[PDB]
DNA sequence: TAGACACC
DNA sequence: GGTGTCTA
């Protein structure tokens, strides 16, 4: 196989999201976060010919990017992973399965609760904000018939009754009101625009962005109200 | 079988780790009270703390989550330092889970001296999402869990079983003892060098599943083998017997003989004069030896140093 | 100053306001009692058996200990706290002394930076070291050692010394009297 | 009597909302309403030292009773990081209308604050004007003098027997209350005043206790070893040895340190030398469990209380 | 044939280094249980304690992985602080064996008494990749191993065999020492002197093979050595007779002839003493004796602290 | 052989090489035997009669076999000291292909215990390239696995002749030096009055040209005074074991016979506890008050 | 003095070696690492016209690029440097030459045992997956005809038996085996292309690295065997 | 990078 | 005091 620089910038994403990765021969990649609490998948235009696990994800694509792109990676003799070069030769280590934790299989998202959509600057001044004002928690609820993103930083404020910041995604149609809380630590998404997909049953709830080179769940915590 | 096999392990103290609460070996009421939790469904902050190994502790809070087919995140308590608990313990604590399973973290070894402050941060974040999720905590030594997170738990005590459960518990352990051999092709000659084992070693059913595989090198439990499980712990009576008659011969000679393992020989010394002694010479006992255990490795021939424990008893003792 | 008819605004108020937090770290530094005033507010509890905690004190388990020894009445009791004081809490070691000893009265760094100098220079212990030291400040008088060997002092050294500003003092003393 | 409704722990729950729903001794009560008429709050350190009396308690209703814009931080929370930047924030950050800011700092004796404390006496020269203080404390001398200084310290505790015989009465009245809103039936009344007795200065110690028994909806830690001393026997310490065998650094600390209050002077200089001289020679010893055993048998001996 | 040599050392006690399991001089039950393990081919949590050094330890740590062809990363355990177990021990004991080889971490010289913390957070760690990687601890000194850590290894004890088991090892470490001796030129003029280097130090296999290289200076060896060996570990009567005689300027003088070996003079004291006493004296020269070895090593002076036994004992030694 | 710059008698004339040093005869045939093979084991040189220079013994040592040398004072010798410096020097293969010798000088100072551990798996580590040289007054300092990866070589007991040789090498050096160092010899029993005032300490008779009796102590005592027992303590506390016995040697005589059975209880007792006791210096006083009193 | 832009370029290399130098009035500059591990040497167009010692070297170099290139650095009325600019004037401490590590004298270079070469993007390869790799000790020794570097990580692999990288510098043509040893910590070039000169006799070795700026001789580890 | 805390 | 660990 080889990566092409895109895909190495999709794996270079899901590193944040867990250190390791479950690679496995096809077209498509996905991880979870370790605690469950993020879930990512991509199709990628380059073929992955052989299964391997990856103990830390984010070292073994730096190491990628010192290599020539048509850097033939293969298994090695020995079962370990082999970087071809030019005139040099680079071996990573493959990880025992046991030791990375892999989603089970990709679960298809039940039909949406609520669809809207944001776009990817706006999704940036979200995240950058967020840093500025401190905002670690952010609800996507209803005002005055529109979808509003609202932040509120939760260690100052344990009701999130002080709203820091506000983003308006666009008009809603359903009469429901829903107030569903995400954590800003679960975030994760490479920037770009989103379809945005809001489904709850009860006291479960998890919200997916659906972006053009990949997908992410993330869940609603707890405190999470809704209408569904 | 009537064993799990995780099957993908050699070591055996762990190809054999009950995957239920069943398949646990505790005592009665602690059985109960833990069937109990598994049947409600939603589990409470609990702390298991032995100290002792090999109880059932991380065994328990494994089956626990097993058989409430629970979401859980198993984590080593030494690894959770604040930061980790601000970050994916919170992450997780608060996240809706969905499959509608009651969401578990089982902090393993949590006992930790200095993991105080991700411990004190844990107070408020145990009751926070105590409605979403449950904390079960794993520890040898509990006072190093600080009192405002016990308090926030169930405390279960594991290895202090009593004399009734104690004997159930030796009944069920020799039991499983052989269904173990009987998978890895162990054949017992003797019953007698399998429940030399179990009380061996008591409290600790690691250790205990884990002289058994010492013994199999020769893959045959014989009274050749139950020879060697009586003389590591064995009979004291030879000492016991020449400290009643008082004689010095006899125990001056038996002082080499221990010289090897004084630390463990001191222990079961103390341990079976402690009966047969005079309440008033139990004082005394404690005196002598405690003096004696003291200064061992203070002392140049402790050959000699034994001696000189004996001497002493023989003289203050009486029964 | 600068702006005439300002307010007032003390030492505090100009460190918080500004935000510079050397100042509101040494704001908060000057206050603290003096080591020297600890270590003699202790030394009369036991002594005089009057009230006093510590753990807001610093505490040397060797001052109280030598200081004390200095009358033969509190000599038992130092001696026990001697064999056995290690170990013992250092809040401990202060209560024993205190219900202790019964009655009451009572009445380097330099030399450091020259020893572990002269053992640096020649290959050699801290105990010839103190050997060479004396054989010179007598013979010779050694400021002409501590003229050649004033060449080795580099601001590495120092930190291997003692911790502080006491540090830089020394740097020069020693690029100083020769 | 106020109920703060979604919290779980029946003492985070009912936590008396104006100095008037405290329960207090004669003039400590009279000294609160004292400073609540004044509508202004100076800078305080009430402590102790017995617990559960209402430390905590005390201070937020003072902010509540002249109507505070609060800031409630725990002191083990309050740290070098957050005096200068949170703390800081909002005494600088202008709250408009009446509000008067208070920053109630609690349980601020703790071992390694002693740094965050000198930051705040500094604190307090710098933004006393705009804010005031209210700390609280166990043991005052888990405070630095200078806090000692600006602040004034009241004291707790110590009803008269007059007061004992009216607040009892109060927690007892109180105690029906509570389990009123939380269908805990009283089976008898003088177990009620049974409890208001058994623990009769600690106002927080009965309110755990009562969550305990409502297991059926209905009303009816060094301890072990300090208590098998006292008793001199040997078959619980004999077996309580074990226990500790794990950290005995830590457990020999602990036991020196609860011994010396609960004995004879006498024995503190005795305790000392037999403490002393086991930890000294722990990691000597062979069995440790055994020489845990044989310090035991040697206290109990000696230690007389 | 045989023998292991290392090549790349002058060290000798180093460059005869046992390479298998075979080849290591140990008690018939732990060889046939090591024996054991290296025939199934997967390696148990174990302990290796001596505590006296020499006894093998660290050699049959490094020899269990080559007999099972390991993948082994051999650790100095006092540089086993809590971050490197974290890191790249977790690193490897994570990684996933490919070779299709076993991977061991040997900790050697575990034993640290402040590595307490890095102990406990391998309590957890050593059952999480239990499966995968399996750890070989060494000690001199076991109690600085937590007990969590002791209950989840086979502790294996070097160092006391039975008399018959230490009758065997003392024959082929004599039969080992002759073989080392063949390859580094060294001529054997006596057996005696050869065999007196076993006994003399023996459950330490290293000291042992030291004082051999100590002595050939002027290689092969003689029997005019044997006397520098064996030494004089005979006749207390010298002190026995000045113990009666109850005078000091005799007593005073012997302390300093016996202060090298207190622990050997003092059990062959309390001996001939026994026998030679009162039986009321037999209950106090055990008193006074057991007193003074007990404090031995507290002792700064041990010349002196001998001295004050000898005093204390011509006192109240009352005796024909 | 001098060192022509160097500012110290004992530092310039040190005895280059093993020949030079002035040393039993059992001693410098068993040294001459180790430079024999021209590289250097693990060794414990322990003495315990100070001035009998060790330091000496093993700088010399390395220079005959020419190896490269790193020394460091024991006292210096930390547990990181040793993770980095030393680790540095033994790892490297040097250029010109000596042996790297770490020389670790008075290894029995203290909490120093616990370098010595991390010591006993190095060792092994770098044993082609690197050996260890420890220097001990006592051996019981040093942890036994040490000991054990050690040849120990234990000082001294000069013999009738080595006593008459050594001392009349000790009158033609110092006779030398006071050659180079233009310093008049104005009679030549005063130059032999040196060699044998204190005679297994050189080291130290050469520092007194440069320019103990327990006398001032058992003057103290009789005299029955604190302020200076208070303040002799702290001088013999560096070595105790020595002191201790010396002075039970000279009360022993200077006392009554009943004061005889007493003087070796209280010196035993106290004796018998050091190392225990945390402050020596203190533990020291406590004898020297207990003595004068009884 | 005035010094160019290529002998700082060069100064700042050797103050990795070394932190800091002793500067000799000529053409010639050196250095050695403290602990006597790794040696540079480099003639200069420049000519430096006073002695002087620098106990710290980078922090000089760092000043020295705050003045213009024309700034004439000499010797200060009082001993120390003094840099001079157009209208500024900068001293820099003069230091105790017992205070700074030196090389006695440059030692000629034995005849190599074996050369061959290292092209300046090899040499970085090296250097850069070094840190990613986390490989701590390289080989150069023989394999199929050809001269490679071979990379381990010692800490996880004590006798360096797993490979993690290699890289093919030429063919060799001598019959014989070496495996020569070095420490990573150890190869402080300068990037750039480098006549690569072993050399062994028994125990010892060292390798020169000799490129078109400098020279730089480092110690080859103990493990190293050869039948040169 | 220090100081707080804990164990020798 | 030294060493280790953790939080800042
Ligand atoms: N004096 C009191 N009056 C009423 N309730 C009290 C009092 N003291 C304690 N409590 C109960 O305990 C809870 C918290 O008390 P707190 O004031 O924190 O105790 P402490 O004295 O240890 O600070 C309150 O919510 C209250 O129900
Ligand atoms: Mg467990
Ligand atoms: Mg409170
Ligand atoms: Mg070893």
């Amino acid at each position: 196989m080889k990566l092409s620089k895109d895909t190495t910038a999709l794996l270079k994403n899901f590193a944040t999201i867990n250190s390791g990765i479950m690679l496995k021969s096809g077209q498509f990649i996905m991880t979870r976060a370790v605690n469950g609490t993020t879930y990512a998948e991509a199709n990628i235009s380059d073929v992955i010919d052989f299964d391997v696990a990856i103990y830390d994800l984010n070292g073994f694509l730096g190491i990628l990017s010192l290599v020539n792109d048509d850097a033939e990676i293969s298994q090695s003799e020995d079962g370990n992973i082999k970087i071809a070069d030019a005139r040099s030769t680079i071996f990573w280590p493959a990880a025992d399965p046991s030791t990375v934790v892999a989603p089970n299989k990709p679960i298809p998202f039940p039909v949406a609760s609520a669809v809207t959509e944001i776009k990817a600057e706006d999704l940036q001044q979200l995240l950058r904000v967020s840093r500025g004002l401190q905002i670690d928690t952010i609800a996507i609820t209803v005002k005055e018939g529109k979808i509003v993103i609202n932040g509120f930083n939760k260690v100052e404020d344990s009701a999130l009754t002080r709203v820091k910041y506000s983003l308006t995604l666009g008009d809603y149609d359903g009469e429901n009101t829903f107030n569903f809380i995400i954590n800003m630590a679960n975030m994760k998404m490479q920037p770009g625009n989103y379809k945005l997909l809001l489904w709850a049953k009860g006291k479960q709830g998890a919200a997916k962005f659906e972006g053009e080179h990949a997908n992410y769940v993330v869940a609603l915590e707890a405190d999470s109200t809704h209408d569904f | 079988s009537m064993i799990t096999v995780n099957e993908k392990e050699h070591i055996l103290e762990q190809k054999y780790r009950p995957s239920t609460i069943d398949e646990c070996i505790l005592p009665a009421f602690d059985k109960e009270t833990f069937k109990s939790i598994t049947s409600k469904g939603k589990i409470p902050h609990i702390i298991l703390h032995s100290p002792s190994p090999g109880t059932g502790k991380t065994t328990v809070a494994k089956a626990l989550c097993h058989d409430v087919n629970a979401d859980m995140m198993f984590v080593n308590g030494s690894d959770c330092k604040i930061d980790f608990v601000r970050g994916p313990l919170t992450n997780f604590a608060s996240a809706a889970s969905f499959d509608g399973r009651q969401k578990v973290i089982v902090i393993d070894e949590f006992d930790r001296s200095g993991l105080a402050e991700s411990q004190r941060h844990l107070r408020s974040f145990m009751e926070a999402y105590s409605s979403n999720c449950s904390i079960i905590i794993t520890a040898n030594n509990i006072d190093g869990i600080i009192k405002p997170l016990q308090s926030r738990c169930r405390v279960i005590t594991f290895g202090q079983p009593t004399d009734e459960d104690k004997i159930e518990m030796m009944k069920q352990m020799i039991r499983r003892l052989t269904e173990i051999c009987k998978h890895e092709g162990i054949a017992i000659a003797d019953m007698k060098v399998v429940a030399a084992l179990v009380k061996k070693n008591f409290p600790d059913f690691r250790k205990t599943i884990g002289e058994l595989d010492s013994y199999s090198s020769k893959g045959v439990l014989d009274a050749g083998i139950l020879s060697l499980v009586t003389n590591d712990r064995g009979a004291i009576d030879d000492v016991l017997e020449s400290l009643k008659n008082k004689d010095v011969k006899q125990l001056r000679a038996l002082a080499p003989k221990y010289a090897a393992d004084y630390s463990w020989f001191v222990g079961k010394l103390a341990e079976e004069i402690y009966s047969r002694v005079t309440p008033q010479s139990i004082i005394r006992m404690y005196e002598i030896v405690g003096e004696n255990n003291q200064y061992h490795g203070i002392a140049a021939n402790t050959e000699l140093h034994l001696a000189y424990l004996f001497i002493q008893l023989a003289c203050e003792m009486q029964w | 100053s600068l702006f005439k008819d300002d307010i007032q605004l003390n030492e505090h108020q100009v460190a918080w306001y500004s935000k510079d937090w050397t100042a509101v770290q040494s704001a908060a530094d000057s206050f603290k009692e003096k080591a020297e005033n600890e270590f003699f507010e202790i030394i009369g509890a036991i002594n005089n058996k009057t009230k006093c905690s510590i753990a807001q004190k610093d505490y040397s388990k060797f001052m109280v200990e030598n200081a004390l020894s200095q009358f033969p009445e509190c000599m038992p009791a130092v001696y026990a706290m001697n064999l056995i004081g290690s170990g013992l809490s250092d809040e401990a070691h202060f209560n024993y002394l205190m219900a202790a000893v019964p009655r009451g009265k009572r009445y380097d760094s330099t030399e450091v930076l020259i020893i572990k100098l002269l053992a640096k220079r020649y290959q050699v212990n801290t105990n010839d070291a103190i050997n060479y030291k004396s054989i010179l400040t007598k013979n010779g008088k050694l400021p002409l050692v501590l003229k050649e060997l004033k060449g080795l002092v580099t601001d590495d050294f120092l930190k291997e010394v003692t911790k502080n500003v006491k540090e830089q003092k020394q740097l020069k003393k020693l690029a100083l009297e020769w």
